[PDB]
């Protein structure tokens, strides 16, 4: 019937588990909410935010056309937005 | 010929079906 | 007796906790505007 | 059309008048018998699984099970005993009924879904529209995957029934 | 009685039978090969390596025999177009001939081996059982590998007594074959180093001699006898199919992306050949160094081999085909006769206008005229009535360099883009349609149909090792579990270890 | 000589060598201490 | 061991995951993505 | 008693969550595979590979978002984050396409590891290693369709980008480009999907409808009970009723069954094979002989021929901003258009 | 219709040696009962 | 020398061959299309 | 069973059916060499599929001259 | 050689129809 673990229905209706759980969610909530909030989510992942799709008078897309040179052009194009 | 093969196809699919019903062998019990 | 940290408990918390991370992350992106 | 390629024509102007694909009755649809082909393997992978060895290698194990026996002819707790441990015990029926009734539910009510949607984007209530949905701080356009979809759509319109048409909205 | 899909497990437990049948089998594979070799050289061509070579007419064992050494027919001709030479016996016909003699002789011992079965070789002498020590044999047949791996590669591919094999310069001109020394560096990993191949096979061939004779020598260890069932025969049929879908995969791989082991004069082009223009760089690199010194756009043109203008064209590349379109290439398009010429196109204030080329998948593709910058000049317009860009409004003209059409120009607009539709393939030749009747749809080249099927036939042998496996290891309860489990076994908790009956709680 | 991507190559060898290590370790310690009683 | 009933505990993380989804929705509407 | 046999003890313990042996493969993979299709449509723009916003955080919503494939000028590369590509740099891997191989080699080895783990708990349990057998065919798509196909085109760019919109641009891809709704290996993969289906809703309709009774409630599903012995519906009733209504019925549970196995594989097998051929732009595109007919008689037409219009349209409208690498540029005058539209 | 003149036997012998293939086996089966 | 211990009778039931032979005819009937072209 | 000249002289080969080494054997040697080989395969990979980039190994038809 | 195109089928059948007839009656008779 059982493998000796503690019921899922035991523990969610038990008072230190939410004594611990409703400081432990919110905190994560909180923590991924800063992760946008503060905009570091952009900078590590390289997306581009709402103004750095395009420079000011450009609609060409920043397409990646070489494969060893990948990273510098990439580079390239970010340089043409500062 | 083409049109003579796809219909002599079909006619031998609906013949088949025919011989699977009236002439299966019967299911019989235990 | 029960235990508390388990095969089990480590299966969980290794979705549950990015996830709700993830959701606050993504509940913040429904106030950024262009 | 009642014919194969006929079909497939009625489908593809299908999506460039209604988006179909990005309805969620045919979505709904596609996991009605995309699920109902995953567990009809399944259900008859387990069941196979669990048949009790009642042949010899040099005949097919059909003929262990005789039209009209009583005896089951598998062994649900050792295949709920499998398929509980390849995922987790709560997640296996061992009632075979609540099993058989999730094997009618899931396919009928999918397929119950996927007819609505035909039936109600006949009414014209398509797909959803997220063509130009994301724009940049200029106001720049900035593709999706739906404009790429969207794309696709404008070709099958322009071209479908290429004679038939005089003025510039295809309103039916 | 055993069902249809079982008939040929009464050769699991004798030996000889089994032999009899794998002789078969390999008499009806040596039969193939001489078969389809005599129809192959009573179909083929030779009167034209350039623009008619084997890859054209749909040839699939004669670039297999050219490999390897085998160039020419008792009748006079070889494949490098050289007349009045002397294969030897080891021709074309020759090599047909020796496998369909092969193929008798192997047909007779699979009937002598079928009846005499009962071999007291195939016996255990302890038990009197039919037994195969399979790990010895293995040992054996891999000793035996190595060797002729290592003689392939130390006596056939480096001339010492042998032909050697095809190689070509890297644009597929002057191919031959020839021996080739070992390239023991680190470019022998190359897959275009010929010498790669070469080192390959002498020094896996030392390989396999030294393992061979360890697995000869050397007992399997008691776990790995139990765990792999190496008593069980079909463990072999399991394992025996993992490899060869393996080598399966790796060849379809070679085939298409192109190694020093798929020459282009054997196979064809890749479609990567067209993807990176790899042919039209080599002909503008040349056409460019002879404007340098002083020729002019005639000369210059003149200068470019038929050869190497027949691979920049898209018909040639295998990845324009169909599963359904039968045949040869020639069927399609035709059998090319000529290069019709280089063309080139200006507009009215004389600029060079550049046929936009057709990109392997699409079946069909507009023509669109572009400056060298890439700016639209002209095109082939669908609406009429509110085109910019027409032929006729821009004045387009073609003008022909090298080839048959060399020093004629075209102005009258219905040709003009009757040629700008040819150039959106590439180069433009000069077919005869007749002769074939043929339909003017492009079809596959050999490259194209052999990775196909040995694609196909990988995936499909990775069921055969996942079902031989599954049978290996679950043999015990192939004919259905056990009645007599109970239902503490499979419940949770009984055991601590999951069917381990020694662990209960 | 030692180009960028050999390295790389190095470097993703070592890690993964890392991962794979690291992970037996720990599976064989935790197997040695909580194990089934027979 | 039971002192927090289940019947209140589904109730409250019921209402979450709306709240939660209900601001997925309005997003969809407001700001980026919302093709204004 | 030596330290393998203690690990092996280990990860077997029946626990509620199974380890084994093939969870060592299988865990970690899964987990990255599903994590990186998180991560990236979370955080993961497709601005430098497609051209195409991506992610949540970029204002897409769950049907548009995806992590896309590389660059086409990426080829087959492994992307891996210390290759040459990406240099060991994070960000630039993202913004790459690194994610797309990330996703789909992780995922390849977790399909392996959960046949495995098919395997290695049919074993234990000691049952037939059927269910492991039939997840070859999801096993076969996902290799054929994500890995061969890509492999036989000019880059991973053209594989299947992992999203919801961006597997119905697939969808329409292989229409207009492959006319694969021609090819009869991916009809017989239709055949067996929606004869599964069938077969499933068939199926349990029977069951249900031919119960014994077997309690006093109006609530049948309580009457089972799943260690006895007795068949719980009535196969021969069943046997009557599908021989009268469709002429045919099974009467063998057995064969049943194995056939539930047997349609929905065999279908799925068949289109992967399709799908092989299509790596190789080998399509099932044209009927050569309507297209001689229809080229000489313009009075000629099929529904085969109104098809390939369509076709065309949509590769004309929808390769330039699909195909960004290519620069296509087509004036509005060379696009394929019928009347007014 | 210009179609290819080996489709035809190419589905004679794709249905019959098949077909003769299963009467074969199948006749047989029954003279054993 | 003893005859062939390992020789089994195989059997095609009346369901097998119905099986078969509709597998066939649909089998001929999808792909007689694509060989006539 | 038929004896044969040709059986008699080959028996030997077929003679030690089932027969194992104790244990573990070779089995840490064998893994040694299955390491080595994953690793050289690794780099046969990496080299075709210019992951793993080589002074003077030029991986493209133009190693031909 | 501008041969008759229904030779080869009316060649084939002529072989395969009565050939196969002999073979079906040959196997019942040996398993009976
Ligand atoms: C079922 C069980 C499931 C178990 C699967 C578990 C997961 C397996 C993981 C395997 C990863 C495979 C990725 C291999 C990448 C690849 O192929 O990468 C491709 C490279 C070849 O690289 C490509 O090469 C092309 C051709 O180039 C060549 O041609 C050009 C001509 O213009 C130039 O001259 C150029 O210099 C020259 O190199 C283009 O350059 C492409 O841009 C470039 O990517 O080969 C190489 O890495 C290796 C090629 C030889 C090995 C064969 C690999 C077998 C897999 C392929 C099978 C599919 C067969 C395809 C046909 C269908
Ligand atoms: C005396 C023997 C002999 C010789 C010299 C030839 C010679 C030839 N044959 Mg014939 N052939 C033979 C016997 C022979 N054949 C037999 C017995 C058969 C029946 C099976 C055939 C069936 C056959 C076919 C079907 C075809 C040929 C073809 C050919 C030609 C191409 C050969 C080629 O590309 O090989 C290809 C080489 C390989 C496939 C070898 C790869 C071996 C794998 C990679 C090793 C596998 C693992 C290994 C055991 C592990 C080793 C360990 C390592 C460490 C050492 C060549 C003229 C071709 C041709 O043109 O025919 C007209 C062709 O299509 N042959
Ligand atoms: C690996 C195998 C192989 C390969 C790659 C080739 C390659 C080639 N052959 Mg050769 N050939 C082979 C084997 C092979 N052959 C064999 C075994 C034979 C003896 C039958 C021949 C006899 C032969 C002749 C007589 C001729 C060729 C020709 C050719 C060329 C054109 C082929 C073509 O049109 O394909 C067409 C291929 C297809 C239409 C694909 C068929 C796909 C099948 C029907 C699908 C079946 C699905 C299945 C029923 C579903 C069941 C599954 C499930 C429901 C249970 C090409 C270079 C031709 C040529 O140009 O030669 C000069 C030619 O005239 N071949
Ligand atoms: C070296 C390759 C190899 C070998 C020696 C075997 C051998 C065997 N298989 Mg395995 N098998 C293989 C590859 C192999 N298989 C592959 C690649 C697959 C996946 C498709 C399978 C899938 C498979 C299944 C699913 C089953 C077997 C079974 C068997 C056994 C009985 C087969 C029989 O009597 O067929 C008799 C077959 C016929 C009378 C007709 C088959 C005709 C087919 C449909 C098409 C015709 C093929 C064509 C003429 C020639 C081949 C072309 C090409 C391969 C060269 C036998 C030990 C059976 C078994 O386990 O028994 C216990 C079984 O149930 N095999
Ligand atoms: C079993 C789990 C598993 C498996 C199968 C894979 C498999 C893979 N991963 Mg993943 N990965 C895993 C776990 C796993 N990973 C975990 C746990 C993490 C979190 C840390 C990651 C994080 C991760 C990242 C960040 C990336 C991958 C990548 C890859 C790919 C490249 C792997 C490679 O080249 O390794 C090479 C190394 C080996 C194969 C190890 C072999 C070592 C042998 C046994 C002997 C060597 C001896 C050693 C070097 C001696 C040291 C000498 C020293 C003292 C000098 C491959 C698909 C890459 C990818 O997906 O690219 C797209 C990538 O960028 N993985
Ligand atoms: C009547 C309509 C119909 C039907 C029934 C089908 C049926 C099918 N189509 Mg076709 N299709 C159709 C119309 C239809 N098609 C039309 C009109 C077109 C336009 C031309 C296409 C275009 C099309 C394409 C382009 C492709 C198909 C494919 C397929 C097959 C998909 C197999 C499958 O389940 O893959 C689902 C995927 C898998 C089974 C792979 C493994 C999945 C793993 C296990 C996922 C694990 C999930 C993991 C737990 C993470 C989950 C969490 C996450 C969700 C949050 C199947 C035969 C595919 C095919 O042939 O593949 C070979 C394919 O590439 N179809
Ligand atoms: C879209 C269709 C589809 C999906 C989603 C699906 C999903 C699944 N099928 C499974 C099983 C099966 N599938 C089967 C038959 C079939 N399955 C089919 C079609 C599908 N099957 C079809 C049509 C059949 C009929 C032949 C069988 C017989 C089984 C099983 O036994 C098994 C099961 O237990 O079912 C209950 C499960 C395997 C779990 C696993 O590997 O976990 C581990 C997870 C891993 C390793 C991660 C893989 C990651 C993938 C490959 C790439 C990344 C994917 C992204 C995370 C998400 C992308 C989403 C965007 C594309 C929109 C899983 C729930
Ligand atoms: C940079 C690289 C990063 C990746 C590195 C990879 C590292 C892999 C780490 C994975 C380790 C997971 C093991 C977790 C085990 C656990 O915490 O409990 C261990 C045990 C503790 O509780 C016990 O729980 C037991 C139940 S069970 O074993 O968990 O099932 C019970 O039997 C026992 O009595 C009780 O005390
Ligand atoms: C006896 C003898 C002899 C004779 C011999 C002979 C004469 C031989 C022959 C042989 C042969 C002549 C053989 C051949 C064979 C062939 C084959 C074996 C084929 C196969 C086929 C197949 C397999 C196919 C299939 C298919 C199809 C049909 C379709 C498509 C797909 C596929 C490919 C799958 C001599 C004189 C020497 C001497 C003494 C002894
Ligand atoms: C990539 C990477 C990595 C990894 C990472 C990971 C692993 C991650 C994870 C992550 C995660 C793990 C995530 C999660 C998330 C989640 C989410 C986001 C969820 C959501 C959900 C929802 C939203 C739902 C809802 C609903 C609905 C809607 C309806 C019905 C009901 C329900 C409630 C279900 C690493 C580090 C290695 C490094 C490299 C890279
Ligand atoms: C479910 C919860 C409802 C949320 C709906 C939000 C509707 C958005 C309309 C708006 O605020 O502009
Ligand atoms: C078989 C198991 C394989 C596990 C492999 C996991 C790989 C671990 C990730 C290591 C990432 C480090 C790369 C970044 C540093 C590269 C810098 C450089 O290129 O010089
Ligand atoms: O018909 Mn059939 O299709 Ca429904 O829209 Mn209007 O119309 Mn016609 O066009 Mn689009
Ligand atoms: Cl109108």
């Amino acid at each position: 019937g059982t493998t000796g673990e503690r019921p899922f229905s035991d523990i969610i209706t038990s008072v230190r588990y939410w004594v611990i759980h409703s400081i432990t969610i919110p905190a994560l909530f909180i923590a991924g909410w800063l992760f946008v909030s503060t905009g570091l989510a952009y900078d590590v992942f390289g997306t581009p935010r709402p103004d750095s799709y395009y420079a000011q008078e450009q609609r060409s897309i920043p397409l990646v056309t070489d494969r060893f040179e990948a990273k510098q052009q990439v580079e390239t194009f970010l340089e043409q937005l500062k | 010929m083409e049109t003579i093969t796809y219909v002599f196809i079909f006619a031998c699919i609906i013949a088949l079906f025919f011989f699977a019903i009236f002439f299966r062998e019967p299911p019989r019990i235990t | 007796s029960y235990p508390i940290f388990t095969v089990r408990w480590v299966a969980v918390h290794t979705l549950a906790v990015p996830t709700i991370f993830f959701l606050g992350a993504i509940a913040a992106m429904q106030f950024i505007q262009r | 059309p009642l014919g194969i390629s006929g079909t497939f024509n009625f489908m593809i102007v299908f999506q460039a008048e209604h988006n179909i694909l990005m309805h969620p009755f045919h979505q709904l649809g596609v996991a009605g018998v995309f699920g109902g082909a995953l567990f009809c393997a399944m259900h008859g992978s387990l069941v196979t699984s669990s048949l009790i060895r009642e042949t010899t290698e040099t005949e097919s194990a059909n003929y262990g099970y005789k039209f009209g026996q009583e005896e089951e002819t598998y062994n649900i707790v050792a295949a709920h005993g499998y398929f509980g441990r390849l995922i987790f015990q709560y997640a296996s029926f061992n009632n075979s009924r609540s099993l058989h009734f999730f094997l009618a539910a899931w396919p009928v009510v999918g397929v119950w879904f996927t007819a609505l949607g035909i039936s109600t984007m006949a009414f014209n209530l398509n797909g959803f529209n997220f063509n130009h949905s994301v724009i940049d701080a200029k106001g720049n356009v900035i593709n999706t995957w739906a404009d790429i979809i969207n794309r696709a759509n404008l070709g099958m319109e322009v071209m479908h029934e290429r004679n038939a048409h005089n003025f510039p909205l295809d309103l039916a | 009685g055993l069902p249809w899909y079982r008939v040929h497990t009464v050769l699991i437990n004798d030996p000889g039978r089994l032999i009899a049948a794998h002789l078969m089998h390999t008499a009806l594979v040596a039969g193939w090969a001489g078969s389809m070799a005599l129809y192959e050289l009573a179909t083929f061509d030779p009167s034209d390596p350039v623009l008619n070579p084997m890859w054209r007419q749909g040839m699939f064992v004669l670039p297999f025999m050219a490999r390897l050494g085998v160039t020419g027919s008792w009748s006079g001709w070889s494949i490098t177009g050289e007349t009045g030479i002397d294969p030897g016996f080891w021709s074309f016909e020759g090599v047909a001939l020796a496998h369909i003699v092969l193929s008798g002789l192997l047909f007779l011992a699979a009937c002598w081996h079928w009846v005499y079965w009962d071999l007291e070789l195939f016996r255990d002498p302890r038990t009197g059982e039919p037994a195969l020590d399979l790990p010895k044999m293995f040992g054996i047949h891999l000793f035996l590998a190595g060797l002729l791996c290592f003689g392939f590669g130390a006596f056939h591919l480096t001339g010492l007594f042998g032909p050697g094999m095809w190689v070509s310069d890297p644009y597929g001109l002057t191919g031959s074959v020839q021996p080739v020394a070992p390239e023991w560096g680190p470019d022998g990993f190359n897959p275009y180093n010929p010498g790669g191949v070469v080192a390959h096979h002498i020094a896996a061939g030392i390989v396999g001699i030294i393992a061979g004779l360890f697995h000869i020598l050397v007992r399997p260890p008691q776990r790995l006898y139990k765990a792999l069932r190496m008593g069980n025969i079909e463990t072999v049929l399991s394992s025996s199919i993992a490899a060869v879908f393996f080598a399966a995969f790796v060849v379809a791989g070679t085939m298409w992306y192109g190694s020093a082991t798929t020459p282009i004069e054997l196979f064809g082009p890749t479609r990567y050949q067209w993807d990176s223009s790899y042919f039209q760089q080599e002909i503008n690199r040349r056409v460019q160094a002879s404007l340098a010194s002083g020729a002019t756009l005639e000369e210059a043109w003149s200068a470019i081999p038929e050869k190497l203008a027949f691979y920049d064209y898209i018909g040639n590349n295998p990845a324009k085909g169909g599963l359904f379109r039968t045949g040869p290439m020639n069927k399609g398009d035709g059998i090319a006769q000529a290069w019709k010429g280089h063309a080139v196109f200006r507009n009215k204030e004389g600029e060079e206008l550049f046929v936009r080329r057709m990109p392997a998948f699409f079946e069909s593709f507009p023509v669109i005229l572009t400056d060298k910058n890439g700016v639209v000049k002209a095109d082939i317009p669908f609406r009429r009535a509110e085109s910019k860009y027409s032929f006729e409004q821009q004045g387009v003209t073609v003008s022909f360099y090298g080839g048959e059409l060399n020093g004629q120009t075209f102005t009258d607009p219905p040709t003009v883009k009757s040629y700008a539709r040819k150039a959106i393939f590439g180069e433009i030749f000069e077919f005869d349609t007749e002769t074939l009747n043929s339909d003017g749809i492009f079809r596959t080249s050999p490259r194209g149909w052999f990775t196909f099927a040995h694609a196909v036939f990988a995936l499909l042998f990775f069921f055969g090792h996942i079902w031989h496996g599954a049978r290996t290891l679950f043999r015990d309860v192939f004919s259905g579990i056990d009645p007599e489990l109970s239902p503490e076994q499979v419940e949770w908790g009984f055991y601590q270890k999951v069917g381990d009956v020694t662990t209960r709680r | 000589t030692i180009t960028p991507s050999l390295k790389g190559f190095f470097i993703g060898l070592l890690s993964g060598a890392v991962v794979l290590g690291l992970t037996f370790a720990v599976l064989i310690a935790i197997s040695q201490i909580d194990k089934v009683q027979r | 061991g039971g002192r927090i009933p289940l019947w209140i505990v589904a109730t409250v993380a019921g209402m979450g995951v709306i709240v939660i989804v209900g601001l997925f929705f309005y997003g969809a509407y407001a700001g980026l993505g919302s093709s204004l | 008693r030596g330290w393998f046999d203690i690990l092996d003890d280990w990860l077997k313990r029946d626990r509620f969550v199974f380890v084994g042996w093939s969870g060592i493969l299988l865990f970690p993979c899964a987990y990255l595979a599903l994590g990186g299709w998180l991560t990236g449509t979370t955080f993961v723009t497709s601005w430098y590979t497609h051209g195409l916003a991506s992610s949540y955080l970029e204002g897409c919503n769950f049907l548009t978002v995806a992590v896309s494939t590389p660059a086409n000028s990426m080829g087959h590369s492994l992307l891996l984050l210390w290759g040459p590509e990406a240099q060991g740099d994070f960000t630039r891997w993202c913004q790459l396409g690194g994610l797309w191989t990330f996703i789909a080699l992780h995922g390849a080895f977790g399909l392996i590891g959960f046949m495995l783990r098919q395997f290695e708990i049919a074993r234990l349990v000691g049952v037939r290693p059927y269910n492991a057998i039939a997840f070859s065919a999801p096993i076969a798509v996902f290799v054929s369709v994500f890995l061969i196909y890509p492999l036989g085109q000019s880059s991973w760019f053209f594989a299947p980008s992992f999203g919801v919109a961006a597997i119905f641009r697939f969808l329409l891809f292989f229409q207009g480009f492959h006319n694969w709704t021609l090819n009869p290996f991916h009809m017989m993969g239709v055949a067996g999907v929606l004869g599964g289906a069938l077969l499933c809703a068939i199926h349990g309709a029977t069951v249900e409808n031919t119960l014994f009774q077997d309690g006093e409630g109006a609530s049948t599903f309580r009457a089972f009970n799943p260690t006895q012995a007795e068949e719980t519906y009535s196969m021969v009733t069943a046997n009557r009723f599908w021989s009268q209504i469709f002429g045919i019925a099974f009467s063998n549970k057995r064969w049943l069954h194995f056939f539930m196995l047997f349609v929905p594989v065999t279908g799925l097998w068949m289109s992967a094979i399709g799908v092989v051929g299509l790596a190789l732009n080998l399509r099932s595109y044209d009927f050569i002989s309507q297209e001689i007919r229809a080229a000489e008689d313009p009075e000629f037409e099929t529904f085969y021929t109104k098809n390939l219009l369509l076709n065309e349209g949509i590769r004309a409208w929808m390769a330039p901003q699909d195909q960004p690498h290519e620069n296509f540029v087509f004036p509005e005058e060379v696009l394929p258009r019928g009347n007014a539209l | 219709m210009e179609v290819n003149q080996l489709g035809l036997i190419a589905t004679a012998l794709f249905v019959l040696v098949p077909s003769v293939f299963l009467i074969i086996l199948y006749v047989q089966t029954e003279s054993q009962q | 020398m003893e005859p062939n211990p390992n020789r089994q009778p195989v059997e095609l039931n009346r369901t097998s061959l119905y099986l078969g032979l509709l597998l066939i005819l649909v089998l001929a009937l999808l792909f007689s299309s694509y060989f006539f072209n | 069973a038929r004896r044969t000249w040709l059986g008699d002289i080959l028996r030997p080969l077929n003679s030690e059916y089932g027969k194992v080494a104790p244990g573990w054997g070779t089995t840490p040697l064998m893994a040694v060499f299955m390491g080595l080989f994953l690793v050289f395969l690794l780099i046969i990979l990496e080299i075709y599929n210019s992951t793993l980039i080589l002074d003077g190994v030029n991986v493209s038809w133009k190693a031909l001259g």
